RNA sequence: AGCGGAGAGGUA
DNA sequence: GGGTATTCGCCGTGTACCTCTCCTAGCCC
């Protein structure tokens, strides 16, 4: 069963910002947290080498390699992989949408808005910003919210927008 | 998929996917506070459920019954 | 079957009234009462758990099964209401 | 397709409570457990039972 | 309860008026001397608390919601 | 035996009976004359209607137990409203005014 | 129409919940005010107020922990139903009730055992013997009903008859 | 309930599952086996019990008994136990129709009764899919799962408690994240739902009877206790 | 406290080449009695096989471990089976039972004394007033004298009269 | 029509259009309302 | 749970202490024990 | 997976 | 038209609890 997570992780919902490595550390994780659930002594790290666009699974164990691991059905190994697998995918999009606010430019951003609370409203540019008066082209930089994921903040009115126009 | 207000808080939004219901809290400004997933089928009762649901909105931010 | 969000809210009905009056029904009025005519006597149909449509357990005269859905399965959300 | 029975086997004892009757239909109810030394005794150093 | 059917000679009037009392206590209040009704009997039996002034911390109560 | 909160039947919303299944115990005819015998409109009211019939109410007094606050609303019991759809059948038009 | 149907088995006598059955025995120790009470069965009778008690006193912040402290059973279970237990009366209901007394208001102990101890000077008016004997319990649960069954269904307040003086 | 020596003879050959006499030549070609129940339920989920009473090597008449049954002396019907009665009121807790009892009736262990309950864990056939008796359980912790064989259900002889499982039944109830947790195993990885047997009466497993249908595959613990049923019948 | 055998699993099974069942072996277990030295814990071990009674005298015990002769027997055997069967002996007051502490368990009377009687006679001697005596008559099972029982009886009585003062 | 002959209290009911003004112990128990005897009368004075 | 709580009323007419006594009577037991 | 109609036995 | 005299039905006959079994199955291939 090689071909057949080649046809699943090839899909372009999670590999358009960033490829697919990082659901490949992600999957190495999760056989690795499986495998140490598996065996009664988990204490190292174990290395799930997996190479690029061929899938080839094997189980390593790291102790500078002590001995070699093998798999099960692990049902209970199956949800922990769940969660370990969703909540890499949540900190790769986080790093997704941390590293598209800071590494393509830090300027002026054009997008449309989706939501409006009262007193606030949200502008989608598949990130989300905040609108702070405190579609819109409001030219306003900054980088807080570190849990939940860095999401960058833009302004409704900002003299910056003013004097770029 | 899309979360529905429970029309009993001010603050509250609820979504239920296969008998589990995730219940979060948003902030004024927009933000989720806390985000919590309650099944059905470890409680096996429903005033238990609508206690539990009651104590994690009363507890996690309740402002307001309107 | 299964379903959280419309259980949490209350005070839905008042129950507040004086007297209790019994009479006759007219025919116009039992007609007004209904929703829909059944016309054959079939409640379950075999080899498979579907009500029948038109029969004492149907889903066009009383009301569908599972909740917020149909038999066929084409709504399956809790946004689509009076349809 | 698959049946599995469970045979459990559970050895109860004696407690306050339980209907106990006698020979002649003299019916009764197990107030409480009493130690030995509050019994009362002959002259012997028999304890009574009941 | 025998001074709690002194102080009135009703007993459902004592009943309601000592399920006021426990519902003004148990949101919380200072009480005017451990359960709340046996706290709102025992202000009813010591001559302490009138229904009028029941009903005008009640008043106040609503005034100040 | 003894029971807090188990199943509801689904034909009336009341508890079930026997040890078994969590069954509640059957408040009595008797029980009911000797309860209006003492008076007891608010115990007799949470007896019926609150603690047994109403579907939110059982759900509103216990969540009112849990949270501290004392806000008892009543309500009619279901198997009244049974009771007039099952009257409705039999071609008698029984309104509630 | 008749004995089974909607009118006599829904109506006018309904399944109550907070309820429970067990046998009862003689306790000389008791007063006339107080009666005995098995340790699970309130347990499982005040098991609301132990739940809000236990998250007012912050051993557990969801209500599945305190389940599953409950069913622990350890030694703050304990003192939580007997701190909740103290002040609130418990209404004792003989299972034929053609008597006006068959009903009874006491506030119950906790007791090391299965059965539902007794004052002897109250069998007299239930007129309930100690030979397989079972009497239904019941508990009041809002404030009117715990004041009603205090001030006019205490075992203190009716000691005479209501057919002769 | 107790079983009779048709012919009276030699008993030299006695068990505690087994007694087997020898006729003689007046009362004769086969010697009589006569075969002893030791644990099963009634009709009253109470125990009943076949207890010999004969010895190595005695003479016998027709008639005899040869082992005494449940709530059965020597030859005796007897129901319950012989104690002091004191007829006198004993600060009332005797005081109407009560019995008082001492430590000492029940120290002695007088009046303790075996129960034998059925608890059965029957698996359907559903539209979804069919129910497994597999061990590996989501949302079970090893406290409970230690007990468990690789079969799945509870060994012989396992002291249980109320809660416990005892056999292990998972039924199938039917985002990229579930479709990627789906091709990386053998689809087994979620959709499932926890409903096992569990105790209601605390004690020990004393048989484990497991019925199976024809055209299923037989488990490994059903094979070994087909092995042990056929190594018994050839031993006897 | 506790007897682990290797061909007995549970205390309900049969074993071939005994009379008794396994309930019989248990309760003349809990008949004899053992009168130990010094240790709080030990581990008595028995070998017994081919046809003939078993005794409490056939068991294997230590220097400290004293056994009575016992002329009660446990078992019967029969055929040439084996018995291997291995005990442990605790120390303890009062009564315990099985619940609250392939093992099996067994209840456990740690009471050497069987029955106490006592008489008040009067003694002629000349002293101001009307002097009195008492005998107390013993019953043990062997285990302890008479002597060190009331000895300790009397450390009792002046252990738990220090309170005051 | 709680006890005896359901059918004919029933039916002359229906007949005669009777309008049951709720003055009573019984009918507050099968509506559910209260008991307008002992705690219940305030209720039922301040209804009223 | 089985635990036995003892209490005990003392009415001495003045001429001692009633915790005096108690420690005298148990002192008076003490030696009673003690000799034998 | 929860919602039930008969028949039989037993206790107060 | 109008009083007794039978006479065919109508309607009812204690409460609460605990165990167990068995439920429409029949037929021409
Ligand atoms: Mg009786």
């Amino acid at each position: 069963m090689s071909k057949e997570l080649l046809l699943v992780v090839d899909a372009v919902a999670n590999e358009k910002g960033v490829p697919r490595e990082v659901i490949f550390d992600a999957i190495e994780a999760a056989l690795a947290s499986a495998a140490k659930k598996r065996y009664p002594d988990q204490d190292v790290l174990a290395r799930v080498t997996i190479d690029h666009k061929d899938g080839t699974y094997e189980t390593y164990r790291r102790w500078i390699e002590e001995q070699i691991e093998n798999p099960d059905f692990g049902r209970i190994a199956a949800q922990a992989a769940k969660q370990v697998i969703v909540q890499r995918v949540r900190e790769a999009e986080r790093q997704q949408v941390v590293d598209a606010w800071k590494d393509r430019v830090g300027e002026l951003i054009t997008g449309v808005v989706k939501r409006a609370e009262r007193g606030n409203i949200f502008v989608d540019l598949n990130a989300e910003a905040f609108i702070p008066k405190d579609r819109v082209r409001g030219y306003l930089a900054e980088v807080r919210s570190e849990p939940r994921g860095p999401q960058l903040f833009i302004s409704r009115a900002a003299p910056e927008f003013m004097i770029e126009l | 998929n899309e979360f529905t207000q429970i029309s009993g808080y001010v603050n509250a939004f609820g979504s239920q996917r296969g008998s589990v219901l995730t219940v979060k809290v948003e902030n004024d400004e927009g933000w989720t506070l806390v985000e919590e997933d309650f099944d059905r089928a470890d409680y096996g009762s429903d005033p238990e459920f609508v206690a539990e649901v009651s104590s994690y909105l009363k507890r996690n931010g309740g402002i307001k019954d309107l | 079957m299964k379903d959280l969000l419309n259980l949490f809210n209350q005070q839905r009905q008042t129950l507040d009234f004086d007297a209790i009056k019994i009479a006759l029904a007219s025919p116009d009025l039992i007609r007004s009462w209904s929703y829909g005519e059944v016309k054959k006597p079939e409640t379950i149909n075999y080899r498979t758990f579907k009500p029948e449509r038109d029969g004492l357990f149907c889903a066009a005269i009383f009301g569908p099964i599972k909740d917020y859905e149909c038999l066929c399965g084409k709504y399956k959300r809790m946004k689509h209401r009076g349809v | 397709l698959k049946m599995v029975k469970v045979f459990l086997a559970v050895k109860r004892r004696i407690q306050p409570g339980d209907k106990m009757a006698g020979r002649h239909g003299n019916k009764g109810v197990v107030s409480n457990v009493v130690p030995v030394e509050d019994m009362p005794y002959m002259a012997t150093g028999e304890s009574v039972d009941i | 309860v025998e001074d709690c059917l002194e102080v009135v000679n009703n007993r459902f009037e004592l009943v309601m008026m000592a399920s006021k009392r426990a519902r003004q206590l148990a949101n919380g209040v200072q009480p005017l001397i451990d359960k709340p009704t046996v706290m709102a009997l025992r202000e009813i039996a010591a001559r302490r608390i009138d229904n009028a002034l029941i009903d005008e911390v009640e008043k106040a109560e609503r005034e100040r919601a | 035996h003894a029971r807090s909160t188990g199943p509801y039947s689904l034909v009336t919303q009341q508890p079930l009976g026997g040890k078994a299944q969590f069954g509640g115990q059957r408040f009595g005819e008797m029980e009911v004359w000797a309860l209006e015998a003492y008076g007891a409109a608010y115990t007799l009211q949470e007896m019926l209607t609150v603690k047994s019939d109403d579907v939110q109410g059982r759900n509103q007094m216990y969540k009112n137990i849990v949270d501290g606050e004392h806000e008892m609303v009543a309500g009619m019991p279901e198997s009244f409203n049974v009771l007039v759809k099952e009257i409705r059948s039999l071609a008698i038009h029984m309104e509630l005014e | 129409k008749g004995k089974q149907g909607r009118f006599r088995q829904n109506l006018l006598g309904k399944r109550v919940d907070y309820s429970g059955r067990s046998v009862i025995t003689v306790g000389p120790y008791l007063k006339l005010h107080q009666c005995g009470l098995p340790k699970k069965m309130a347990l499982e009778l005040f098991k609301p107020f132990v739940f809000a008690k236990l998250q007012r006193r912050g051993l557990a912040t969801t209500i599945k922990a305190a389940k599953k402290l409950v069913e622990r059973e350890e030694a703050e279970v304990w003192d939580i139903l007997e701190e909740v237990i103290r002040e609130h009366p418990v209404l004792l209901n003989r299972a034929p009730t053609l008597h006006r007394l068959g009903i009874q208001a006491f506030e119950p102990v906790l007791i090391e055992g299965k059965a539902i101890q007794l004052h002897p000077l109250v069998c007299t008016a239930f007129n309930a013997d100690f030979d397989g004997d079972q009497m239904a319990v019941h508990v009041p649960l809002s404030l009117e009903a715990q004041l009603e069954a205090r001030a006019l269904m205490m075992s203190t307040n009716n000691i005479l008859s209501p057919a002769n003086g | 309930v107790t079983v009779n020596a048709l012919r009276g003879g030699v008993i030299e050959q006695i068990d505690a599952a087994r007694i087997v006499v020898k006729v003689n030549e007046a009362e004769i070609a086969g010697v009589d086996i006569y075969n002893l129940i030791k644990y099963t339920r009634s009709n009253q989920n109470t125990c009943i019990n076949q207890r010999p009473l004969v010895n190595v090597g005695d003479v016998i008449a027709r008639g005899d008994v040869l082992a005494d049954g449940p709530s059965t002396d020597i030859g005796e019907l007897a129901l319950g136990q012989n104690m002091l009665i004191a007829f006198m009121p004993w600060n009332g807790y005797n005081f109407e129709d009560s019995i008082l009892l001492s430590e000492r009736v029940v120290e002695e262990d007088r009046y303790t009764t075996i129960h034998i309950e059925e608890l059965t864990c029957v698996a359907r056939d559903t539209k979804l899919g069919p129910e497994e008796i597999s061990a590996d359980i989501p949302n079970v912790s090893e406290q409970a799962l230690n007990r468990l064989d690789e079969s799945g259900v509870v060994y012989i002889g396992a002291e249980v408690r109320a809660g416990d499982i005892m056999v292990g039944k998972v039924t199938p109830k039917g985002t990229p994240e579930e479709k990627l947790l789906r091709a990386i195993f053998g689809e087994k990885a979620s959709d499932v739902k926890d409903s096992s047997l569990r105790v209601p009466m605390d004690g020990t497993v004393i048989d484990v009877q497991v019925f199976t249908r024809d055209g299923i595959e037989k488990d490994k613990r059903a094979r070994q206790i087909e092995e042990n049923e056929i190594k018994r019948v050839k031993k006897d | 406290t506790e007897v682990e055998i290797d061909g007995v699993l549970h205390e309900y099974t049969t074993v071939e080449g005994l009379q008794e069942d396994v309930l019989d072996v248990l309760l003349n277990l809990k008949d004899v009695a053992i009168r130990m030295h010094s240790g709080d814990s030990a581990t008595l071990s028995l070998s017994k096989q081919g046809p003939g009674t078993v005794t409490a005298a056939d068991i294997r015990t230590d220097h400290n471990v004293e056994i009575i002769n016992g002329d009660h027997v446990i078992c019967h055997l029969t055929k040439d089976t084996a018995l291997n069967m291995r005990l442990k002996i605790e120390r303890g007051f009062g009564y315990q039972p099985a619940a609250a502490r392939g093992r099996l368990m067994l209840d456990a009377s740690f009471s050497p004394v069987r029955r106490v009687a006592y008489a008040v006679e009067a003694a002629r001697v000349e002293q101001r007033t009307d002097l009195d005596k008492l005998v107390i008559d013993i019953e043990t099972n062997g285990t302890i004298d008479a002597e060190e029982a009331v000895r300790t009886a009397a450390d009792i009585l002046s252990d738990q009269l220090s309170v005051f003062g | 029509a709680s006890f005896q002959e359901t059918t004919r209290v029933l039916t002359e009911a229906a007949v005669r259009g009777t309008r049951d003004n709720l003055r009573g112990l019984k009918e507050n128990v099968i509506v559910g309302r209260l008991i307008p005897a002992g705690t219940g009368l305030a209720y039922h004075a301040g209804r009223r």
